[PDB]
């Protein structure tokens, strides 16, 4: 003839979480910059025979 | 296209407990710092006190 509870108490649980990020960052863009590619030479002929 | 659409800004909690009566729980803290520089400078010029 025994009945039940409607539910049982539990144990209640605390979480506490930590999140720690740190970034660093350098940059450096020193110099002179010349070109590489340049023209050159040239030569040209042209005759009429006849 | 004119149909603006929004954001939000949202802090939701959903959360399964159980209490005493008359009991108070906290079910959700957070504490949240940060933080960000960015420097430029010339190169001897920039570190001169002042």
């Amino acid at each position: 003839l025994a009945t039940p509870s409607p539910f049982d108490m539990e144990k209640m649980v605390w979480l506490d979480v930590n999140i720690l990020e740190i970034r660093k960052s350098v940059l450096e863009n020193f110099g002179v910059d010349w070109s590489k590619q340049i023209p050159g030479p040239f030569a040209a002929f042209g005759k009429d025979f006849v | 296209n004119g149909f603006t659409v929004p954001g939000f800004i949202t802090r939701r909690s959903n959360a399964e407990i159980n209490v005493g009566d008359g009991q108070t729980m906290v079910i959700s803290g957070l504490v949240n710092p940060k933080t960000a520089k960015n420097v430029s400078k010339l190169p001897w010029l920039g570190d001169i006190p002042i």
